[PDB]
RNA sequence: GUGGGAGAGGGUGGUGGAAUUCCCGGAGUAGCGGUGAAAUGCGCAGAUACCGGGAGGAACGCCGAUGGCGAAGGCAGCCACCUGGUCCACCCGUGACGCUGAGGCGCGAAAGCGUGGGGAGCAAACCGGAUUAGAUACCCGGGUAGUCCACGCCCUAAACGAUGCGCGCUAGGUCUCUGGGUCUCCUGGGGGCCGAAGCUAACGCGUUAAGCGCGCCGCCUGGGGAGUACGGCCGCAAGGCUGAAACUCAAAGGAAUUGACGGGGGCCCGCACAAGCGGUGGAGCAUGUGGUUUAAUUCGAAGCAACGCGAAGAACCUUAC
């Protein structure tokens, strides 16, 4: 990326809920390039918070991906003699890449054994404010601003 | 507690730390703060943000004098100079002037080797 | 570049040599008490060598300042 | 000679404000200082930061310049006194009274020496704290001589324009300091830059010559040995001046050229980093290699650019052991 500002890939919206978004987090869901079964744990994910939620899945969906959005995180530099963790806005669209991978992350990192679950409890552990997704979010907040000390390395 | 409601606020800038002093219209001290009186104790001092809760600090507790209105004088260079400048003036007390008043000499005092060759 | 009307346009005849024309020399001093440069003052080599004699023998009388304190920053 | 001019030229006395340090008083409280990060250090016997009073030493901000003065070293707050040089105008006076200058005599930055004084800040040596593989350094905290004054020594230097002094001659352009004029501009003295002719190995120099010429002084004669030894002179000393030989080398050296290089600068690329996804490094095994073993373990490939490479087929064969 040393010649262009790399425009950003545009993904074919959802062949449901039609939104673009939800293809980003079903893509970050998918390995080995399984964008079937893949895309299936997301639908069923939302099945299940239909069944245990009135709520709309696709609103609990965007709910979550939004308490898990950092707007500050902490970036290594170098100042002579050593390296200074220095506080930094997070892009917008930073923001969403990072919001989608934890997500799929933290679902996996928890106990039920079905794919699709904890997916769905994950969104709504998120949707709430708990759940090991919002807790990267605030743990990087709070990691970074703890460093305001070097918010003059602007950068 | 003896209330001055009015006074002056001494920033001294340097590049190793910044101190903040409040005193009552005759330039005794109410009360003060720096790098060191907040947490921060190695070269952090110096870093704009120290002298932003210094600055901070330094104004509330010359709130318990019951002080509202500070004549700001500025001292020195240094990184977190401007900082306390602001520092003050978004904090209830209200700045009704800011003034440089930093020393120089009239050619006196050979420098110590590090500040020599200048010019 | 200091371009702001020099002091000397902006004034008329003037005894250079005038040690206590306190009102006229101290418009060739800046916010602070220093002697202002050629590019301000107008003068010439030869005329600002005489204001410099001049100024600092005011300042030892008293009538002018050596330092001024900024107000601003 | 007369009349004007500019200037940090020199000497003596006086004197002004800023700052640092220390002392005193106030007010005030937990740190200050310092670095890459730290520590030593200082602070509750109250530091730092702030106000007021005092003492002392040293140096003069802005003006300030690409500026000025001096033979050089060098000279910078302001006032007075004493004193040097120098430029212009008027063509007034003398009438070649001139130039250079071995030796002599004087002056001569810093450091250093002697006697006495002074001592704020700074600071060899030195005492400590860091750093490092070590660190008799670079960084940090201290600190004596010294730095300052007087008187007397020392006499050196990248004491440099690395360019001896004087005079005459040879296009201009442009900025500047200072004087005179009919004051767009002309004219004299000084400081810069670009340049005619010309010079120069080149770089460059070019009416401020490194051009063209004359006069006089100083100096050079390959490098190392060596600015040493010896002698002499000088010095309180440190050491200065003068200044070799044996031996030994095929060079030492100047300027410019093309490269290469840089913990030099500028601009710019590459899955180079960053962003990200999967993996190796751990296990078992397959395979190539090092090593070791063997009668033989055929040979080659070596950091990148050797190691599932020559081997796109080793049971015999292939096969070189
Ligand atoms: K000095
Ligand atoms: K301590
Ligand atoms: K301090
Ligand atoms: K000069
Ligand atoms: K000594
Ligand atoms: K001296
Ligand atoms: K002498
Ligand atoms: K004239
Ligand atoms: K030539
Ligand atoms: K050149
Ligand atoms: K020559
Ligand atoms: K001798
Ligand atoms: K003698
Ligand atoms: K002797
Ligand atoms: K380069
Ligand atoms: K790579
Ligand atoms: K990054
Ligand atoms: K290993
Ligand atoms: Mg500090
Ligand atoms: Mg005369
Ligand atoms: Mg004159
Ligand atoms: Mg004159
Ligand atoms: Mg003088
Ligand atoms: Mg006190
Ligand atoms: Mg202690
Ligand atoms: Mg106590
Ligand atoms: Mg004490
Ligand atoms: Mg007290
Ligand atoms: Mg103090
Ligand atoms: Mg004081
Ligand atoms: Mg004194
Ligand atoms: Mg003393
Ligand atoms: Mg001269
Ligand atoms: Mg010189
Ligand atoms: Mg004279
Ligand atoms: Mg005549
Ligand atoms: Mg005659
Ligand atoms: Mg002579
Ligand atoms: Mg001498
Ligand atoms: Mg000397
Ligand atoms: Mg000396
Ligand atoms: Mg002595
Ligand atoms: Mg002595
Ligand atoms: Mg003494
Ligand atoms: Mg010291
Ligand atoms: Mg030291
Ligand atoms: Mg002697
Ligand atoms: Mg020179
Ligand atoms: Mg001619
Ligand atoms: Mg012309
Ligand atoms: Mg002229
Ligand atoms: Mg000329
Ligand atoms: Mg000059
Ligand atoms: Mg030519
Ligand atoms: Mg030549
Ligand atoms: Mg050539
Ligand atoms: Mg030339
Ligand atoms: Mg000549
Ligand atoms: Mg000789
Ligand atoms: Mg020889
Ligand atoms: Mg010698
Ligand atoms: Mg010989
Ligand atoms: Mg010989
Ligand atoms: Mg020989
Ligand atoms: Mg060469
Ligand atoms: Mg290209
Ligand atoms: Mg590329
Ligand atoms: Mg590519
Ligand atoms: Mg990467
Ligand atoms: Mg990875
Ligand atoms: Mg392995
Ligand atoms: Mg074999
Ligand atoms: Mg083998
Ligand atoms: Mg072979
Ligand atoms: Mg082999
Ligand atoms: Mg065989």
């Amino acid at each position: 990326a040393r010649r262009r500002r790399a425009e950003v890939r545009q993904l074919q919206p959802d062949l449901v809920y039609g939104d673009v978004l939800v293809t980003a987090f079903i893509n970050k869901i998918m390995r080995d390039g399984k964008k079937n079964l893949a895309a299936r744990i997301f639908y069923d994910a939302c099945k299940i918070i239909q069944e245990k939620t009135g709520q709309e899945p696709l609103k609990v969906f965007k709910q979550a991906v939004e308490n898990v959005k950092p707007r500050m995180e902490v970036r290594s530099r170098r100042v002579g003699g050593a390296n200074y963790q220095v506080p930094m806005e997070v892009s917008p669209r930073r923001q969403q890449s990072l919001a989608l991978r934890w997500l799929v992350q933290a679902a996996n990192q928890r106990p039920e054994r079905r794919a699709a679950v904890r997916i769905a409890h994950e969104l709504m552990d998120a949707a709430e404010g708990k759940g090991g997704a919002v807790k990267k979010k605030e743990d990087v907040e709070r990691m970074a601003e703890a460093n305001r000390a070097y918010a003059h390395y602007r950068w | 507690k003896r209330q001055v409601a009015s006074g002056r606020a001494y920033i001294h800038a340097s590049y190793n730390n910044t101190i903040v002093t409040i005193t009552d219209p005759d330039g005794n001290p109410i009360t003060w703060s720096s790098g060191g009186v907040i947490g921060y104790k190695g070269s952090r001092k110096g870093t704009p943000y120290a002298a932003q809760l210094a600055a901070l600090d330094a104004a509330k507790k010359a709130m318990a004098y019951g002080m509202q209105s500070v004549d700001v004088i500025v001292r020195g260079t240094g990184a977190g100079r401007e900082q306390a400048i602001r520092a003050l003036q978004a904090s209830g007390l209200q700045v009704k002037s800011i003034v440089d008043d930093t020393p120089v000499p009239h050619n006196g005092c050979r420098p110590k080797k590090k500040f020599r060759k200048a010019s | 570049p200091s371009r702001k009307a020099k002091v000397k346009a902006t004034l008329g005849e003037f005894d250079l040599r005038d040690y206590r024309n306190v009102e006229v020399l101290k418009r060739f001093l800046s916010e602070t008490g220093k002697i202002l440069p050629r590019r301000r003052t107008g003068l010439s080599g030869k005329e600002q060598r005489i204001l410099a004699k001049t100024i600092k023998r005011a300042r030892i009388l008293g009538l002018l300042p050596f330092t001024e304190k900024l107000v601003r920053k």
